[PDB]
């Protein structure tokens, strides 16, 4: 939601690097394969 | 769903699908078309539809974020029809755009 | 309990017994086979039953944590029935499988 801050640490639930978001065959697995704790507000920008 | 069918998705339901369950769905099927409906057609088009569909899917999915994210402004000089009386400036998109 | 019987464990009785108990049961028991009641079976299955039974008891004992863990998925390439239209990818299990 648009009421709080964005997630920071990879052990955070709302973070793309938690255990949850590791959906098989998602482009998130590469960034976690590479062990790059980058957040989603960057991932959002690949669309443009 | 639309896997045993000749190019029948045609960029229609794929965008109606979200950005999580479609990839969570292709990983669910365990077989392809024996009669090859979506395979007898030249696969060249069987590829060029799913991709753009997923593209528009993610696009409309993030279109909601345009409510809590700023209007992306030009980052270069890009001379303006009002570039007289003031010189244009770029903007390096370094800030965190997530408003509060 | 089970020291004096030939192959009667047979990963059936000990199957339901816990994990911390048989480790406790065997340091607990202090009896040698007087009639060789379970010692008539040689080393061939003297320990085989015990090891397979401990495996069954651990599996039944560790099956509980599966209710709050992530699904074990492909660790390697492991081509898919939907190998086309997207490349199958492994997944390093370097994350913590303990869900909130």
């Amino acid at each position: 939601p648009a009421d709080e801050e964005a997630p920071t640490t990879p052990e955070d639930p709302r973070h793309p690097l938690h255990a949850h978001q590791l959906v098989p065959n998602s482009l998130n697995v590469y960034f976690h394969n590479a062990h790059l704790t980058v957040d989603g507000d960057a991932l959002l920008t690949l669309q443009e | 769903r639309v896997v045993f069918d000749p190019s029948n998705p045609t960029t229609f339901s794929v965008e109606a699908i979200a950005a999580y369950t479609p990839v969570a769905l292709i990983r669910l099927l365990n077989a392809s078309g024996p009669l090859q409906p979506g395979h007898r057609v030249d696969i060249a088009d069987a590829r060029s539809i799913y991709t753009v569909g997923a593209a528009a899917s993610a696009a409309r999915a993030r279109a909601n974020h345009n409510a809590n994210t700023i209007r992306r402004t030009a980052m270069f000089a890009e001379t303006d029809p009002m570039t007289w009386l003031r010189p244009t400036v770029g903007l390096k998109r370094t800030f965190n755009p997530r408003i509060i």
